[PDB]
């Protein structure tokens, strides 16, 4: 039902919990890469520009 | 937060033994009977070990030290209430 | 019920030596940070009440590219050391001081005449060295009341960019917040580092109540 | 690719732009004096280095 | 003739306007390209992706 | 009507078949969203039957991936037309030109990294003008299979679902027409005689000891996809002979 | 360093019924361009506004259908009416009413007119009819609003359109030398906006000033 009080719940867990990102043709091991999610409004995932 | 480890790394220059060390302080603070040593910031067990070890006061050598320590006292107390 | 937006307040203010400073603005309405930032930091490094040296004349030179003898420092040093140099002066708009010194060491700010009501907020600024004892130097310096910036490029006398504005350097950086339900929010965070003329809050703050004051025609 | 642009246009000089010449105390009036407008990001001047 | 049709109006001919910032209200140095180009809605949408 | 062209949108919409070309020429009489009526010129009219053209219109339905065909008239009353002119464009269509998508002011110049690769900015007026919205038509069916331990059945009361489940189901277990349907909401209810086992050692009579009726009624749902909202447009119920269709049918 | 001055109205050019040009005047150096772009931005985001929110029309239940006699689909005329400017003075919500009958335009005008409310154009076309005995009798609720608030993130008959409370369409600002006062290097800011006609330019650079004051409030 996505009350009000499990986004709170979410945000304390999703703290301190890294998610790995991994595109298609994994080549080399650089193809994979974990990072501390940030909670986005929308359906996109938001990755940093340099990797 | 956290954002590296290259300090905890440096004090422990394996890169592998740390992730060991530190996934069984994790687990110590987890189930967990212990309480950090270090003064906790709201992050997790993952988190609060891997900056325990960066200030130097836990490797591998210190907790088995702790771990034997205990299972000494849990064998002294038991013993004493059995004779 | 239409009409009132997300009042912001200062959450937290950390900073560092008296100096410089960090204020955090949270919640703000979407797009009010920007709008914000820009208009503090423009009014902060465009136009604040504020004195510094504008004008400094040697005994004995005539040209910017010139020299003297037994200094370390040339023109160009000495200008660019008084360029920083952070005064405060009371109700009057312009004062002149004086500085002579002769002895092997530093010119430091401190030494130049007290008399006055000129007030000198960093006493060991350094202002130039000099290495023979017979040498000497003799400086006066021209502090005058301003609205922001004056390159000398404007237009025995030497110039020099008054820089009146208390603030050194100033950003700010728009980042996301969050609320109960909202969540296209914005979090202003001004990063000021001042001249340590005036506090950074005290600043801000200034810098608000002409911003303020310039709407009280609308309000 | 964007990063790399804006620092290349950054870190450039030009014969000539607003305000060539005149010496700084340091990078922090530098961008004091850019933002404000007084001098073109590229200009050829004389800064205190630390 | 792409130049004659921008200088029937009022438009200039070099087809580079002066872009001001929305957010800093300051100018864009170096005028931009500005025009209508004809965008199509591909058929991958996030949400039939995620 | 793609500002920048090249002449071929024409003969691409016209041709394909999507807008409704004149079969014959005339003067339109009677052009509603979803009708149009040609007055045959007294010239091309046969010899014969009279016998003016009516042209109808497809209106929302579904495409093969999953776009709405709509065909709207572009013609006012008491307007001429010719032999090959265009009366309805369908979608993406512009007066008989092929206009796949708009066209906006596009603006060349980095802005913040946040068109960084080949990434887009787009403005909110874009969005507030809902010139890129675009309507798709999803087709769920349920169907009543002759399963084993009975027949399944498409009636309104399920269990382990209260009235709130059930506020958009009629008295016969179908959605209405328009119903402003959600994710995870009962479009059509159906449930199975084929459902749970029978009792085995007082099922039955310990669950009436414990107070809940656990019963045959095995509630199976015909719910939306998860996250998926939209309108319901239409419902067809197809019934085999000696089914006796239900009231909604 | 005798105090800045203190800018105030003072003309008001109003060049037609939707877009006006304001004056603002005297202006220091600097300030000129912070309070336009200030303006600018609180004028572009934040305005009050009468944008339509529901629409209830008789004999359709989705906005995915047509009505016998009407011209234009159904979904046509919610954006027409989406399109639609209208003023109200002394409720936050207003439900008009529309009935028409016989071949022709159905123009705004044709709207109830509820003296309360004032539509600022009448010629604002919503749908065609096209025989004598096709009639459409729509409740159009209207309702004060701010920003853009689309219809997703808030009976079968109600359709929802997006609302787009921004009475606001385009602000230009330039700033100009006025010798006045017998002193230079004093700057005049003019504020040429292009709305939709729901709202005096007056009292839009008055709530504008409003605003980014009560904003500063924090900390002065």
């Amino acid at each position: 039902r996505e009350e009000a009080v499990v986004w709170d719940i979410l945000d304390e867990v999703i703290r301190e919990h890294p998610v790995l990102l991994n595109r298609a043709p994994t080549l080399h091991r650089l193809g994979i890469q974990a990072f501390e999610p940030v909670l986005i409004e929308g359906k996109a995932i938001q990755l940093h520009p340099l990797v | 937060a956290r954002v590296t480890v290259q300090d905890a790394v440096e004090k422990i220059g394996n890169r592998f033994d740390l992730v060991l060390v530190a996934a069984r302080r994790a687990r110590q603070m987890q189930v967990g009977g212990k309480d950090p040593l270090v003064p906790e910031e709201n992050d997790k067990t993952t988190v609060i070990a891997l900056r325990e070890i960066e200030e130097g006061l836990i490797n591998n050598q210190i907790l088995d030290v702790r771990e034997r320590q205990e299972q000494q006292e849990q064998e002294a107390a038991e013993l004493q209430a059995v004779t | 019920s239409v009409t009132e937006f997300l009042k912001p307040r200062l959450v937290d203010i950390e900073q560092v030596s008296s100096t410089h400073a960090k204020v955090t603005l949270e919640p703000l309405e979407r797009g009010f940070g920007h709008t914000l930032g820009n208009a503090l930091r423009r009014i902060l490094l465009s136009s604040m009440p504020g004195c510094a040296v504008t004008e400094v004349e040697i005994d004995g030179v005539l040209h910017e590219y010139s020299t003297k003898e037994g200094v370390q420092e040339d023109i160009l040093e000495i200008l660019l050391n008084l360029k920083g140099l952070a005064v405060r002066v009371q109700g009057k708009d312009e004062v002149i001081l004086t500085l002579n010194k002769s002895g092997i060491g530093p010119v430091t700010a401190a030494d130049i005449t007290h008399d006055g009501d000129v007030e000198i907020v960093k006493p060991q600024h350094v202002i130039c060295h000099l290495t023979d004892e017979n040498a000497s130097i003799s400086m006066r310096i021209k502090v005058q009341r301003g609205r922001g910036y004056v390159p000398a490029s404007t237009r025995g006398r030497l110039l020099v960019d008054a820089c009146y504005s208390p603030v050194e350097r100033i950003a700010y950086n728009v980042e996301a917040a969050r609320v109960e339900q909202r969540t296209d929010l914005d979090k202003l965070v001004i990063e000021m580092e001042t001249n340590g003329t005036i506090d950074p809050e005290e600043a801000i703050r200034r810098a608000a109540t002409i911003l303020a004051e310039q709407l009280e025609a609308f309000v | 690719q964007d990063v790399v642009l804006g620092l290349y246009y950054m870190t450039r000089d030009c014969v000539n732009a607003k305000g060539e010449g005149m010496v700084l105390t340091g990078p922090k009036e530098a961008e004091r004096l850019y933002r404000s407008g007084l001098a073109s990001l590229h200009a050829r001047v004389k800064v205190r280095i630390t | 003739e792409i130049k004659e049709l921008l200088k029937l109006g009022d438009l200039p001919t070099s087809g580079q306007i002066r872009l001001y910032d929305g957010r800093t209200g300051e100018q864009f140095e170096r005028p931009v390209t500005v025009g209508y180009m004809y965008m199509l809605k591909l058929n991958h949408l996030v949400d039939d992706k995620m | 009507k793609p500002l920048v062209g090249t002449g071929m949108e024409r003969a691409v919409a016209v041709d394909s078949g999507v807008t409704a070309v004149a079969k014959r020429g005339g003067v339109v009489q009677y052009v509603d969203a979803s009708r149009i009526v040609i007055k045959v010129n007294e010239d091309e009219m046969y010899p014969g039957e009279a016998g003016i053209d009516i042209y109808n219109l497809t209106k929302y339905t579904r495409s093969n991936q999953n776009t709405c065909i709509n065909q709207m008239p572009c013609v006012s009353l008491g307007e001429p037309v010719e032999r090959g002119d265009v009366l309805a464009d369908g979608p993406s269509t512009d007066l008989g030109e092929l206009a796949l998508g708009q066209n906006m002011r596009v603006a060349f110049m980095p802005w913040n990294g946040y068109n960084f690769e080949d990434s887009i900015l787009v403005s909110e007026r874009v969005v507030q003008e809902d010139r890129f919205t675009t309507i798709h038509i999803q087709e769920l069916a349920c169907v009543s299979r002759d399963t084993k331990l009975g027949p399944e059945e498409i009636t309104a009361d399920i269990p382990n679902v209260g009235e709130a489940a059930l506020s958009k189901l009629d008295e016969s277990g179908i959605v209405y027409i328009g119903a402003e349907v959600t994710g995870g909401d009962i479009l059509v209810g159906k449930v199975t005689p084929k459902g749970e086992t029978q009792l085995t050692p007082e099922e039955k009579l310990l669950r009436a000891i414990f107070g809940e009726k656990a019963s045959d009624v095995k509630d199976s749902s015909l719910r939306v996809p998860n996250g998926v909202s939209g309108t319901v447009i239409d419902v067809q119920v197809f019934t085999r002979d000696g089914v006796e269709k239900d009231k909604r049918a």
